[PDB]
């Protein structure tokens, strides 16, 4: 059953993932890291092909998937001028688990002595960043321009990480999914362009993301199988 | 005789923060413009010069301290709610939180870029666990803000961890990078830790002991904001004391707190302070004692005798 052991080996990789992020303090006031099962799912299926020993790949999925928690955590930083005092704290926590869990994955590569993957993560954490400020600061102007952020923003790690390793289908496949998933899951991007209803915006990326995942991947390979019905559940 | 070489780390700084990006070029330039002299690169170059010492190569340590520490500021303005810092509006302040993290995020990661270019990977293993401790740090003073039962460790622990660390990994960085002797950056790398240490027990006497005008803000905000310091930790061996100490909490006022400063400073705690960070200095001159004489060690030793 090759459906069960792909489920395994994901539900391994997120067990060590979920100690690596633990601390007990944090664990007391401010809610666990929120892991992405998809980008898990990819990253480890990128990390399969990837030129490297076997034995190294669940400490490489994990620190991409420390980088994209440090990224997820920082963006439940609030912008309450006051706020109560039991919420402030969880405010200066939450700040401070996002710098932690980056100490974390940047200390989990030394250890395996891969200087180059840290210039290549660190290249994609300054780009999310430079575009999560873009989007937010509403600065763009196109249809193109808009889209090109969120992608950047939802899938910059494994496009990036996918370069280091000369791996092809992992830019498109993951950029068209995650889009999507972000759009699906934004309102007012309509108040500084247009071209196309919401509605034709998110069918349009529905069918981008469906294409690609049929497309890119092995027919009913366990990885093709998983993400088409996470597509029709993200679609419903 | 550095100012050279600082103004080629300075150059490389101004370079390394420049964006395509207005509101990110222009929120680099204004952490460019944060704080006053700037101190980690002399302890990274006055170490570099006891290996082959080569501004191309150990310029690079300097940038990455210096872009460490400025995403620090960042950050620690969100969680101070401050909206001045030395004088100077925030980050925070002239954008919001939220811009604040992910202009300290860029950063943090901009400074990890800067330092992939020494490709040494024992200083990419001693700089991260740094930046773990630090994080810790910061997280065990939040745990332990108002504790009046703790211990001294756990103040060593704090001050290791909030100033001590990051000057000894500042001079062993700077001694790696330029090829120095085992023996020779572990014991720069004992100096800079008991230096550092030394130098925070000061900082909180005088957060006591100066006034007002020369700090630039109230006296004893340390322990208004609940964190205990080690005059503190001898004062709350007097019991009257203790029972005091323990009712400050997030609501005590200035005036509140300043009856309870003056009697602080009739015990012996401030002397008391001054002989753990004496003995700090003394550990620190003798791992000085260790190294080659010479115009590094000179000035490594003028720098520890104007910190006593």
């Amino acid at each position: 059953d090759p459906m069960q052991d792909i489920y395994g080996t994901l539900a391994n990789l997120n067990t060590k993932l979920k100690q690596k992020l633990s601390h007990p303090y944090l664990a007391k006031h401010i809610s666990a890291p929120k892991i992405d099962e998809d980008k898990l799912l990819l990253f480890h299926a990128l990390f399969e092909e990837a030129d490297i020993k076997n034995n190294d790949r669940e400490n490489y999925i994990v620190t991409a998937m420390l980088v994209q928690s440090a990224l997820d955590t920082h963006d439940e930083v609030t912008t309450a001028r006051v706020i109560k005092r039991d919420e402030n704290k969880n405010r200066q926590l939450t700040v401070l688990a996002g710098d932690y869990f980056s100490g974390l994955y940047y200390s989990l590569l030394s250890e395996m002595k891969d200087i180059y993957m840290i210039r290549t993560l660190a290249t994609a954490i300054k780009e999310i960043n430079e575009h999560k400020i873009r989007l937010y600061d509403r600065s763009f102007k196109d249809e193109n321009d808009f889209f090109e952020s969120v992608g950047i923003v939802e899938s910059a790690l494994f496009h990036r990480v996918a370069e280091h390793f000369n791996l092809p289908r992992w830019k498109k496949l993951s950029s068209d999914f995650f889009v999507f998933k972000r759009l699906m899951n934004d309102v007012i991007g309509s108040f500084i362009q247009l071209g196309k209803t919401k509605e034709e915006i998110l069918e349009d990326c529905f069918k981008k993301a469906k294409n690609s995942i049929e497309s890119l991947l092995p027919l009913n390979s366990p990885i093709q199988n998983i993400l088409i019905n996470r597509l029709k559940t993200i679609s419903q | 005789f550095l100012n050279d070489d600082i103004d080629v780390i300075e150059r490389e700084l101004e370079q390394t923060v420049r964006s395509d990006y207005p509101l990110l070029s222009e929120a680099g330039l204004h952490l460019l413009q944060a704080g006053g002299k700037r101190i980690r690169p002399v302890f990274v170059l006055l170490s570099g010069m006891f290996g082959d010492y080569d501004i191309n190569k150990i310029k690079y340590v300097a940038v990455t301290l210096e872009m460490i520490h400025m995403a620090s500021l960042v950050h620690d303005d969100v969680i101070d709610d401050a909206e001045l810092r030395r004088g100077k509006p925030t980050i925070k302040a002239k954008w919001d939180n939220r811009i604040a993290m992910y202009t300290g995020d860029y950063m943090l990661a901009g400074s990890l870029e800067m330092m992939t270019r020494i490709n040494e990977p024992k200083a990419h293993r001693i700089l991260s666990q740094t930046i773990v401790e630090v994080c810790l740090g910061e997280i065990e003073q939040i745990k332990d803000k108002y504790n009046m039962e703790q211990n001294l460790r756990t103040y060593l622990r704090r001050i290791k961890r909030k100033t001590a660390l990051l000057i000894a990994v500042s001079c062993q960085l700077g001694a790696i990078a330029s090829g120095a002797d085992e023996k020779i950056h572990k014991a720069l790398y004992w100096f800079g830790y008991y230096v550092g240490m030394s130098y925070q027990i000061i900082d909180d006497i005088l957060d006591f002991t100066s006034t007002e005008e020369e700090l630039g803000k109230p006296v004893g905000g340390d322990l208004l904001q609940g964190n205990v310091t080690l005059p503190v930790l001898y004062a709350l061996k007097n019991p009257a004391l203790k029972n005091q100490l323990k009712l400050i909490n997030s609501e005590t006022t200035q005036e509140q707190l300043e009856p309870i400063i003056e009697e602080i400073k009739k015990t012996d705690a401030i002397e008391a302070s001054m002989a753990v960070s004496e003995m700090y200095l003394q550990k620190a001159f003798q791992k000085l004692n260790t190294l080659p004489r010479g115009r590094a060690r000179s000035s490594l030793a003028a720098i520890a005798k104007y910190i006593g």
